[PDB]
Protein backbone atom coordinates (compact mmCIF):
# COMPACT_ATOMS: atom_id res chain seq x y z
CA UNK A 1 0.00 0.00 0.00
CA UNK A 2 1.09 3.95 -0.92
CA UNK A 3 1.06 6.72 1.45
CA UNK A 4 -0.76 9.59 1.87
CA UNK A 5 1.27 12.32 0.29
CA UNK A 6 3.76 14.11 3.09
CA UNK A 7 1.31 16.32 5.22
CA UNK A 8 -2.20 14.89 3.94
CA UNK A 9 -4.25 12.13 5.63
CA UNK A 10 -5.89 10.73 2.37
CA UNK A 11 -6.22 12.09 -1.62
CA UNK A 12 -9.47 13.48 -2.96
CA UNK A 13 -10.16 12.57 -6.72
CA UNK A 14 -11.95 15.80 -7.69
CA UNK A 15 -14.58 15.85 -11.02
CA UNK A 16 -12.92 17.27 -14.12
CA UNK A 17 -14.59 16.67 -16.85
CA UNK A 18 -17.50 14.77 -16.34
CA UNK A 19 -19.83 17.64 -14.35
CA UNK A 20 -21.95 15.02 -13.03
CA UNK A 21 -19.25 13.03 -11.13
CA UNK A 22 -18.94 13.11 -7.38
CA UNK A 23 -15.61 12.66 -5.90
CA UNK A 24 -13.70 9.83 -4.89
CA UNK A 25 -11.15 9.22 -2.12
CA UNK A 26 -8.09 7.26 -1.28
CA UNK A 27 -7.13 6.54 2.22
CA UNK A 28 -4.04 5.02 2.33
CA UNK A 29 -4.42 3.21 6.53
CA UNK A 30 -7.50 0.49 6.83
CA UNK A 31 -7.83 2.04 10.23
CA UNK A 32 -9.29 5.28 8.43
CA UNK A 33 -12.49 3.42 7.23
CA UNK A 34 -14.95 1.46 9.42
CA UNK A 35 -17.81 -0.18 7.23
CA UNK A 36 -21.11 0.85 8.67
CA UNK A 37 -24.16 -0.68 6.71
CA UNK A 38 -23.94 -3.50 4.29
CA UNK A 39 -26.74 -3.00 2.10
CA UNK A 40 -27.77 -6.12 -0.23
CA UNK A 41 -29.36 -5.49 -3.11
CA UNK A 42 -30.32 -5.77 -7.34
CA UNK A 43 -29.75 -3.35 -9.90
CA UNK A 44 -33.02 -2.86 -12.02
CA UNK A 45 -33.99 -2.89 -15.89
CA UNK A 46 -34.85 0.87 -16.84
CA UNK A 47 -38.22 0.71 -18.56
CA UNK B 1 -16.49 -10.59 16.59
CA UNK B 2 -18.85 -9.05 14.13
CA UNK B 3 -22.07 -9.43 14.32
CA UNK B 4 -24.53 -8.22 11.61
CA UNK B 5 -28.34 -6.27 12.94
CA UNK B 6 -30.67 -6.07 10.48
CA UNK B 7 -32.85 -2.95 10.07
CA UNK B 8 -36.66 -2.88 9.50
CA UNK B 9 -37.54 -0.66 6.11
CA UNK B 10 -39.50 1.23 8.65
CA UNK B 11 -36.40 2.19 10.40
CA UNK B 12 -35.83 6.19 9.64
CA UNK B 13 -31.66 4.73 10.10
CA UNK B 14 -32.82 2.47 6.58
CA UNK B 15 -34.46 4.98 5.03
CA UNK B 16 -32.07 7.72 5.22
CA UNK B 17 -29.28 4.39 4.38
CA UNK B 18 -31.66 3.96 1.15
CA UNK B 19 -32.06 7.80 0.14
CA UNK B 20 -28.20 7.82 -0.39
CA UNK B 21 -27.89 4.64 -2.54
CA UNK B 22 -30.61 6.02 -4.95
CA UNK B 23 -30.14 9.27 -5.05
CA UNK B 24 -25.89 9.08 -5.38
CA UNK B 25 -26.82 6.62 -8.51
CA UNK B 26 -25.44 8.52 -12.44
CA UNK B 27 -24.90 7.40 -15.82
CA UNK B 28 -21.36 5.94 -16.04
CA UNK B 29 -18.69 7.41 -19.16
CA UNK B 30 -18.75 3.15 -19.95
CA UNK B 31 -22.27 2.90 -20.73
CA UNK B 32 -23.23 0.47 -17.99
CA UNK B 33 -20.33 -1.73 -19.16
CA UNK B 34 -18.68 -2.13 -15.74
CA UNK B 35 -21.82 -2.41 -13.21
CA UNK B 36 -24.56 -2.69 -15.66
CA UNK B 37 -27.38 -0.27 -16.87
CA UNK B 38 -29.33 0.69 -13.95
CA UNK B 39 -30.99 4.42 -13.17
CA UNK B 40 -31.73 2.66 -9.71
CA UNK B 41 -31.55 0.04 -7.12
CA UNK B 42 -33.94 -2.75 -5.56
CA UNK B 43 -32.80 -2.71 -2.06
CA UNK B 44 -33.44 -6.17 -0.11
CA UNK B 45 -31.66 -5.60 3.16
CA UNK B 46 -30.03 -2.57 5.02
CA UNK B 47 -27.54 -4.37 7.83
CA UNK B 48 -25.77 -3.07 10.61
CA UNK B 49 -22.26 -3.99 10.86
CA UNK B 50 -20.98 -4.04 14.77
CA UNK B 51 -17.57 -5.28 15.81
CA UNK B 52 -16.40 -3.64 19.03
CA UNK B 53 -12.64 -4.24 18.29
CA UNK B 54 -12.79 -3.37 14.74
CA UNK B 55 -14.90 0.27 15.28
CA UNK B 56 -12.20 1.05 18.58
CA UNK B 57 -9.60 0.03 15.88
CA UNK B 58 -11.34 3.42 13.69
CA UNK B 59 -11.76 5.63 16.49
CA UNK B 60 -8.34 5.07 17.94
CA UNK B 61 -6.62 6.56 14.03
CA UNK B 62 -9.82 9.06 14.45
CA UNK B 63 -7.97 10.87 17.20
CA UNK B 64 -4.50 10.93 15.47
CA UNK B 65 -5.85 12.67 12.69
CA UNK B 66 -8.05 14.76 14.64
CA UNK B 67 -5.41 16.17 16.56
CA UNK B 68 -3.02 16.23 13.35
CA UNK B 69 -5.66 18.50 11.75
CA UNK B 70 -6.80 21.34 14.76
CA UNK B 71 -9.37 18.82 15.61
CA UNK B 72 -11.22 17.75 13.07
CA UNK B 73 -11.11 14.22 11.65
CA UNK B 74 -13.06 15.27 8.32
CA UNK B 75 -14.94 12.46 8.69
CA UNK B 76 -17.45 11.27 6.20
CA UNK B 77 -19.97 8.69 4.65
CA UNK B 78 -19.07 7.06 1.62
CA UNK B 79 -19.29 4.06 -0.70
CA UNK B 80 -17.12 0.83 -0.73
CA UNK B 81 -17.85 -2.03 -3.62
CA UNK B 82 -15.58 -5.34 -3.52
CA UNK B 83 -15.43 -8.55 -3.85
CA UNK B 84 -14.01 -8.77 -0.51
CA UNK B 85 -17.25 -7.18 1.38
CA UNK B 86 -17.13 -10.63 3.56
CA UNK B 87 -13.91 -10.07 4.17
CA UNK B 88 -14.13 -6.33 5.49
CA UNK B 89 -17.15 -6.82 7.55
CA UNK B 90 -14.96 -9.56 9.68
CA UNK B 91 -11.44 -8.58 9.71
CA UNK B 92 -11.55 -4.70 8.85
CA UNK B 93 -10.44 -2.59 5.81
CA UNK B 94 -6.39 -3.44 4.87
CA UNK B 95 -3.56 -3.55 2.58
CA UNK B 96 -5.44 -6.88 0.71
CA UNK B 97 -8.61 -4.95 0.06
CA UNK B 98 -6.33 -1.84 -1.51
CA UNK B 99 -6.43 -1.11 -5.74
CA UNK B 100 -2.96 -1.63 -6.68
CA UNK B 101 -3.68 0.09 -10.33
CA UNK B 102 -5.52 3.23 -8.93
CA UNK B 103 -5.43 6.78 -10.65
CA UNK B 104 -3.88 7.97 -7.22
CA UNK B 105 -1.71 4.97 -6.24
CA UNK B 106 -2.29 2.18 -4.55
CA UNK B 107 -4.67 2.44 -1.73
CA UNK B 108 -8.45 1.84 -0.26
CA UNK B 109 -10.78 3.43 -2.78
CA UNK B 110 -14.55 5.14 -1.29
CA UNK B 111 -17.04 6.98 -3.86
CA UNK B 112 -20.19 9.45 -3.51
CA UNK B 113 -21.47 7.87 -5.89
CA UNK B 114 -22.99 4.63 -5.15
CA UNK B 115 -23.37 3.41 -8.48
CA UNK B 116 -19.30 4.15 -9.12
CA UNK B 117 -18.77 1.75 -6.23
CA UNK B 118 -21.49 -0.86 -7.80
CA UNK B 119 -18.62 -0.87 -10.80
CA UNK B 120 -16.28 -2.73 -8.67
CA UNK B 121 -18.39 -4.91 -6.31
CA UNK B 122 -17.41 -8.20 -9.30
CA UNK B 123 -14.39 -6.69 -9.51
CA UNK B 124 -11.95 -4.30 -11.24
CA UNK B 125 -14.17 -3.30 -14.27
CA UNK B 126 -16.71 -5.31 -13.16
CA UNK B 127 -14.67 -8.40 -13.77
CA UNK B 128 -16.52 -11.06 -15.11
CA UNK B 129 -19.37 -10.16 -13.93
CA UNK B 130 -21.79 -11.76 -11.32
CA UNK B 131 -20.60 -15.82 -10.65
CA UNK B 132 -23.80 -17.44 -11.96
CA UNK B 133 -24.51 -15.91 -15.55
CA UNK B 134 -21.20 -13.99 -16.24
CA UNK B 135 -23.25 -10.86 -16.27
CA UNK B 136 -21.81 -7.36 -15.06
CA UNK B 137 -25.05 -6.35 -15.93
CA UNK B 138 -27.26 -8.98 -13.94
CA UNK B 139 -30.82 -8.04 -13.29
CA UNK B 140 -30.82 -11.10 -10.78
CA UNK B 141 -28.33 -11.95 -8.86
CA UNK B 142 -27.84 -10.43 -5.41
CA UNK B 143 -25.28 -7.80 -5.47
CA UNK B 144 -23.73 -6.10 -1.97
CA UNK B 145 -22.00 -2.71 -1.10
CA UNK B 146 -20.98 -1.18 1.96
CA UNK B 147 -21.70 2.27 3.53
CA UNK B 148 -18.45 3.21 5.13
CA UNK B 149 -17.20 5.77 8.08
CA UNK B 150 -14.33 7.16 6.60
CA UNK B 151 -11.90 9.69 8.21
CA UNK B 152 -10.26 12.17 5.27
CA UNK B 153 -8.09 14.24 7.14
CA UNK B 154 -6.13 16.96 5.06
CA UNK B 155 -6.99 15.47 1.70
CA UNK B 156 -4.86 16.21 -1.24
CA UNK B 157 -6.95 17.98 -3.96
CA UNK B 158 -6.28 16.27 -7.19
CA UNK B 159 -7.95 17.75 -10.17
CA UNK B 160 -8.86 14.48 -12.34
CA UNK B 161 -9.87 13.57 -15.86
O1 LIG C 1 -15.88 1.47 -4.15
C1 LIG C 1 -14.79 1.34 -4.75
C2 LIG C 1 -14.14 0.11 -4.69
C3 LIG C 1 -12.99 -0.11 -5.45
C4 LIG C 1 -12.17 -1.25 -5.44
C5 LIG C 1 -11.02 -1.28 -6.26
C6 LIG C 1 -10.17 -2.38 -6.24
C7 LIG C 1 -10.41 -3.46 -5.38
C8 LIG C 1 -11.51 -3.44 -4.58
C9 LIG C 1 -12.38 -2.35 -4.60
O2 LIG C 1 -12.55 0.86 -6.29
C10 LIG C 1 -13.13 2.08 -6.38
C11 LIG C 1 -12.57 3.03 -7.21
C12 LIG C 1 -13.14 4.31 -7.29
C13 LIG C 1 -14.25 4.58 -6.49
C14 LIG C 1 -14.80 3.62 -5.65
C15 LIG C 1 -14.25 2.34 -5.59
ZN1 LIG D 1 -26.34 -13.20 -12.27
Amino acid sequence: MAHSPPGHHSVTGRPSVNGLALAEYVIYRGEQAYPEYLITYQIMRPE
Amino acid sequence: GTILIDLSPDDKEFQSVEEEMQSTVREHRDGGHAGGIFNRYNILKIQKVCNKKLWERYTHRRKEVSEENHNHANERMLFHGSPFVNAIIHKGFDERHAYIGGMFGAGIYFAENSSKSNQYVYGIGGGTGCPVHKDRSCYICHRQLLFCRVTLGKSFLQFSA
